[PDB]
């Protein structure tokens, strides 16, 4: 295989695939912090060309972390459909990119092709894609899942109600819930990030969430985004189960950083089948984001885009209901400004859709990064046109606990009426009977949380 | 006339024709979240957006303000810093913020209590205001309870430009049984005084993972009271010493 | 009116309306170069709040240039419907922004309200609007015009075919024409920017454009973007006239820099009515862009957003077929990076749609600016969701003559197929007859310029 | 619970739940042969009334085989969603039947309720259901699965192409393939029952099926209905794998009669994920039928309807693409005449749809039974109105090898055109491209196998 090319008469030679995957990335502060970024725009373009000329077999046979050394690599390699792989193993990444972008390629064609891929090959395609390539490519790759609502249908747009409080106070959490429901937010999940991690806290938050669900017969699901072990524990002891959440990393050492074993995710799948109040077949929830492996010292010289794609290969194994990247949650040391956060959000969603998971995105930023709320509104609309399955929702996007800014409840209603998108069909039926929505638009009395009183 | 930073602007209800306006004031009194601001179609109202931008301007300022050299000396604290030299590098080099500088390790073995059971470490992190506002309210009651019916309490010291994983090096250097790090969390929009606590039992730079720490976050007046947090941190260190485990390795 | 506000206990004093309009702008390099930007983010929010409390009369009665000293100010002030003005003269800029964004506000409601506005009031609303506000507000404000094609219909998306050459070579210009038509580009106009400004060169390019138009009976119109004086003389001499173009500025001193009198625009309107091959009643074409007034020293202490808004109040008087800002055409001295160019693009289009003109946008950037091609793809999609009437089109977006990069021919087909938008209905009927488009999508033989041979 | 009822002043005592389930069955020869049928029509109604008054917990806690003594009972009991069970454990079988048939009960309502059921409870509801109850109840309980075709969508009707031969002759098998495709049959599966059970014979038939599939790019899947062990070995050796089949029984002793372990079904699921040419996530295929448990002496005093319902709770664990009962495949010793075969067909399909599996039915009969071809035509139409996922297809329904008569290729086209039902949407698109079907109807050249030459 070729690891070198000549650009403008100058020869650009690279050491291995891991360097080609990293230097083909668009410029971001995380690849510079890892020392794997390209030195100039010429070497970045040269790395893209070498990457585009490598075959699917070249990248599949060279995982950034060895098989025998990483359980995430094993899971990705073991889950490959070898018949689908042998069909495409000799395709160059340039040909695979044009295959995904082709209008002659149907959704059913990609359904079998993506099974012959690994996360390293998925990341390789995103690296040689433009921003419009990432949006149009992901739009023609919808992924539909079902819990108590159906998510991912083209023409629909869901949103997670995120009611976080500085003390996990059930009065503050309920207040944000009635505000989000009045805007049509909550068909993805009503997920609470807990300021604590004790079992009696989770059950108290879950009892508050489901008290509202059972009161108005809301077709949705609840979740408290604590560690998966204490989620399993609370549900095993009587707490109402809906979605089971766990943060994931693209490497085994990254999972050990979060205290997560793969057996814990198998147990979450078994606890949900025995306990959870889910009509559909999908009840798991994962969240990702570039820079997690680098933060845990568990990237092994790989770039944060390749490591993020390994999240999607790991999540695909458990067929979750929803996955969303938290694109700008950490800080500028991994994604500095508006340009890098938008690019990462488009890459992450495209790679998640190419991996076959219900990919959403937390269009967000932090106050120590070079960004503002206009970035969240820029990316939320770009990803919506890309068919993003869902975004987050908070009052004005101000998280009083996580100390960051995400999208507002106004933002989901804006995207839905701007692009003529509907909620989940089960959730839309409830908003109509509640007098909150008509023809996908908010009624006059909508946006008023005192309507529920 | 209205000051967007005033309490009158923070308690503003924007719902035009409400179903129950008295209920709306009941939700507004129930949370710090920017609820009940109304809408202009599907977009936020003008005043609610103006207060959002005013709060972002104040939040972006607190990112680069350091705790003064005179304040840390006014608390009688030994100031020390990581490999980071300024806050601009601190935002882009988390690795350098997780290692003590060469003069840092030598200063620790020279002026701190050796082989303690509970070592308290105070650091700025990403919020100076979380240090200067909450310190005198949480530190006296914390270091009392650790001593009243207590044990071998180490010497306090301030780490400038520090990250959380630097407490693994501190526990290794001082041989501390329990390391308590009070650190300012990243700044929010409406407030920037959020202090956190990260505690680990006998850390090792080579084997300690992040899940080995116990986290108590949102320590401020809007969240967990610093006085209330002092009693639960002392209780925590007691259980981490009895169980000889921290993080997810503890019972219940 | 109040020129003062107290923010966080700090009193912020502002000189006049001109300073409040300028400092309420989002941060851009042109305002810093103009010495009119806000000193801090605190003053910028202070200028926004003072601006929100001023009434429509406060800004209507305080144009950045005096009536008796500027013919553009006279044209803007004389065109105001005074009955519609008296209905809204007491409304604050805050109430006007909520009135535009309201779902209870119909297109016919804004149709009458906008007649009581001036260009300075149009800029005031945009300054206190977020990026999503500029997008959703411009979407609910469609402007429909008609030449040989109808443009601006919601659900449609047009594109200008821009075939430029380094020597005005007609064979090189014709090559780019077949390239654009094969992608569905050209329903807005087939407009050539000319290297030379002589009459015979203009006529030669026109004969080439209409030779292609007449051979395949294309429903569209041709244009050569030279000075309006030599366009009129060439058309008077027998050259086929379609759209008559002229670059405009928001001040009389700015128009003098271009060598344009307001009587020249009256003549182009009279020449088009006598000579031009246009079926509809709109035949004029203007291009704008922030920084032109400051480049000519003709902003008179005003910011580039208020000056750009004055282009629209001027253009509205002549009711042209198409107007578009060339958002990043000049350089980084006026718009530095991706964030400022995206913001200005949403600003210019919202202000143009609020002024009642068929507003498009040349999503573009220069090579000495802090931007790349992924920026153009971000802005074209955000503006397409905002109902942008049209964008430009060149092979891969590379202008071999103007030395800048706009959107590609692929970009219009991507937007249309991504957002389910159609071309101009007359032009779409022609693409279907040519076997280029079926059901709004490019056929298999589309994108091939050899199809016309 | 009550094991007794007074009917017309006469007290009817019943031993256990096993006797009540058996005697509540409609009269069939298998229950008489099993010695478990009701002595009179009076006792049969008495067993129905006692069954109607027993709760869900009464039958969930009383499986016909003990948990510790049967792996199928363990699989059925362990898969129960215990939260959904506690909601319905106190409901009587009478209230559960009215709950299923209710128009106020949605598909999502049953989606969660069915998870709290066991196979013995599924049979209990069917025993107190009339023929129209079994039809209307199964219609409102659609189960949709997807391989290379989507099956089970309301308004659609699939069909298995069944080309069998007396010597597994591929030329005779291929002849029946072109016959079925010319009628629109084959969107469920092209499955061959093999004369021989050797690996090379299985691979030869597979190469013949997929040679036709690959030549015309048919969206479907191939299968050879041999033992699951030799199917797995043939696929491991390189034979093209589509659906993996295995006959199942409702007891561990019954599975031992077929030589099947539950680990064999886990392996077929793991082999299909690694080798099979399936775009969707479902690739397994099971066939059932009343009398198989009694034939193996593995019913343990239970009736053939309760034992058949246990096939579905077992099959649901593996989430297969298609399941179908072979209603009259064995002989009159289990189902005697037209009335018993129609009743069992409605029973099996309703119980399968209630259990959440893609339930079809081989409407068939044997030549030593009291039936003819007019019976198959009666049952196929009743089941099509019930939303039956698919039926079989052979030339005129005559199986030259299995020595029985199923439905014809004409029968699927009749059902589709009579009830305005379409094939699988992927397969219908292929029939339209082949000129075989237009608007859901056979074209003039349809029904002609020489069209493929
Ligand atoms: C950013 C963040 C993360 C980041 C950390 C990466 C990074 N470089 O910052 C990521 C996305 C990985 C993350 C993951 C998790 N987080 Co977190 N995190 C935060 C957040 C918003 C900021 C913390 C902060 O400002 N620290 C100060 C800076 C200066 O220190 P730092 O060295 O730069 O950051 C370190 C710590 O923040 C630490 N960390 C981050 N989160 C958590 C959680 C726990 C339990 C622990 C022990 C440590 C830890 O990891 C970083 C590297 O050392 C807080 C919210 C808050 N307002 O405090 C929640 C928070 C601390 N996280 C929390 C949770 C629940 C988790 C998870 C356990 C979620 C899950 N179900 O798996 C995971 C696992 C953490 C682990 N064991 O490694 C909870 C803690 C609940 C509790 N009382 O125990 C908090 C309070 C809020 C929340 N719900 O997200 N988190
Ligand atoms: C906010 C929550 O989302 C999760 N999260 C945010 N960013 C990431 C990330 N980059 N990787 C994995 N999980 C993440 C994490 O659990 C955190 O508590
Ligand atoms: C140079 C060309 O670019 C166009 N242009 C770019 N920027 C501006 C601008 N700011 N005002 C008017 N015209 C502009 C205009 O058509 C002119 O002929
Ligand atoms: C003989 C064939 O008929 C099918 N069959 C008929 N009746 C039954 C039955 N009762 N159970 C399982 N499979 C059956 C099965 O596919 C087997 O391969
Ligand atoms: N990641
Ligand atoms: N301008
Ligand atoms: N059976």
């Amino acid at each position: 295989m070729k690891l070198k090319t000549t650009l403008f008469g100058n020869v650009y030679q690279f050491k291995d695939v891991k360097e080609v995957l990293a230097k083909a990335n668009e410029l971001r502060s995380g690849d510079v912090l890892a020392g794997v970024a390209a030195a100039s725009s010429q070497e970045r373009v040269a790395a893209k060309q070498v990457l585009s000329e490598m075959t699917v077999a070249d990248i599949r046979n060279n995982p950034v972390i060895a098989y025998e050394d990483d359980c995430v690599t094993r899971l990705i390699q073991d889950d490959v459909n070898e018949t689908a792989y042998n069909q495409i193993k000799n395709w160059s990444i340039s040909e695979l990119r044009e295959y995904v972008l082709s209008d002659e390629t149907s959704v059913d064609d990609i359904a079998f092709t993506r099974k012959g891929l690994t996360s390293e090959v998925v990341a390789a395609v995103a690296k040689i894609c433009s921003n419009a390539d990432l949006i149009y490519g992901a739009k023609k790759m919808p992924v539909i899942k079902k819990a108590n609502t159906t998510i991912g249908i083209p023409g629909t747009f869901s949103a997670r109600l995120q009611p976080n409080d500085t003390r996990d106070d059930v009065q503050s959490i309920a207040a944000q819930i009635y505000e989000g429901l009045s805007f049509g937010v909550g068909d993805a999940v009503i997920g609470v990030n807990p300021v604590t991690d004790d079992v009696e806290n989770l059950s108290r938050v879950l009892d508050t969430i489901y008290g509202v669900i059972d009161k108005f017969n809301i077709p949705t699901q609840g979740c408290v985004l604590a560690h998966v072990t204490t989620q399993i524990e609370a549900i095993r002891r009587g707490a109402p189960g809906g979605l089971i959440f766990q943060s994931i990393c693209g490497s085994e050492k990254g999972l050990k950083e979060f205290g997560v074993e793969l057996a814990m995710l198998d147990e979450a799948r078994a606890v949900g089948a025995e306990f959870n109040r889910i009509a559909g077949e999908n009840c798991l929830y994962f969240e990702t984001g570039q820079g997690s492996a680098l933060s845990a010292g568990a990237n092994f010289g790989a770039d944060q885009v390749t490591m993020e794609a390994r999240n999607y290969g790991l999540a695909r194994h458990y067929d979750p209901f929803i996955v969303n990247t938290v694109v700008g949650f950490i800080g500028p040391e991994y994604l500095y400004n508006d340009r890098q956060i938008i690019r990462a959000g488009l890459e992450d969603h495209f790679m998640g859709k190419l991996s076959g998971i219900s990919m959403g995105c937390d269009c967000c930023y932090t106050n120590h990064a070079d960004a503002d709320q206009n970035l969240n509104e820029n990316l939320m609309i770009l990803l919506a046109t890309a068919g993003c399955n869902y975004i987050m929702g908070m009052p004005l996007g101000d998280d009083i606990m996580l100390n960051y800014q995400t999208t507002a409840f106004h933002d989901t209603a804006t995207v839905r009426q701007l692009l003529n998108l509907r909620p989940s069909p089960e959730f839309e039926r409830w908003l109509e009977s509640m007098g909150i929505m008509a023809n996908g638009r908010l009624t006059k009395r909508a946006g008023d949380p005192s309507l529920f009183f | 006339a209205l000051d967007l930073g005033s309490a009158e602007a923070k308690a503003w209800i924007g719902v035009e024709n409400p179903h129950r306006a008295d209920v709306l004031t009941e939700l507004r009194r129930s949370t710090v979240a920017r609820v009940c601001t109304g809408r202009a179609g599907p977009r936020p109202r003008t005043q609610a957006l103006l207060r959002f931008l005013a709060d972002h301007s104040r939040s972006k300022d607190t990112v680069l303000k350091e705790v003064p050299e005179e304040w840390v000396k006014a608390q009688g604290l030994l100031e020390v810093r990581s490999e980071i030299s300024d806050k601009n590098l601190y935002l882009t080099r988390p690795d350098m913020g997780r290692r003590l500088c060469a003069e840092a390790v030598e200063a620790l073995k020279a002026q701190c209590v050796a082989n303690p059971d509970v070592q308290v470490v105070i650091s700025d992190g990403l919020s100076t205001d979380a240090i200067t506002v909450n310190y005198e309210e949480i530190l006296p009651p914390l270091m009392a309870g650790l001593k009243q019916a207590g044990l071998k309490v180490g010497t306090p010291f301030f780490v400038r430009y520090g990250r959380v994983k630097i407490e693994d090096q501190i526990g290794e250097i001082l041989g501390a049984k329990v390391v308590i790090l009070l650190v300012g969390e990243r700044p929010g929009l409406g407030q920037s005084e959020s202090l956190s606590c990260y505690a680990v039992y006998s850390p090792r730079m080579a084997t300690t993972v992040e899940a080995d720490r116990t986290c108590i976050s949102n320590i401020h007046q809007g969240g967990t009271p610093p006085v209330e947090a002092a009693a639960v941190i002392v209780d925590l260190a007691k259980r981490m010493l009895e169980q000889k485990a921290s993080g997810i390795n503890m019972t219940r």
